[PDB]
């Protein structure tokens, strides 16, 4: 299991997210944002999106090094979401 | 922290 960037388009969400820049890291050293949870009866869970993804972009909006705050308004604001993720 | 959006 290795880095495979994909992008997931969502339809709350049931997801959880952690971490940002000047936050409680959500793993080890990476200060970036991470879907949390997935809760099975979401819009994302048959998107394919997973407990792990690091967030990139959503719908344009830049969160690689994102505060945790910009990465919660980011997604309310985005019907589609083309979410840009990293996957292990 | 963890919010659901």
């Amino acid at each position: 299991i290795e880095e495979e960037e994909l992008t997931l388009t969502i339809l709350g969400l049931g997801i959880s997210i952690a971490g940002g820049k000047g936050s409680t890291p959500y793993k080890g050293d990476d200060e970036g944002i991470f879907i949390s949870r997935v809760s099975e009866e979401g819009p994302a869970a048959r998107a394919g999106v997973r407990v792990g993804d690091k967030l990139l972009e959503v719908n344009g909006v830049a969160l690689q090094g994102a505060e945790h705050h910009e990465a919660v308004e980011a997604l309310r604001g985005a019907t589609a979401v083309q979410m840009r993720v990293w996957r292990e | 922290i963890e919010s659901k959006v």
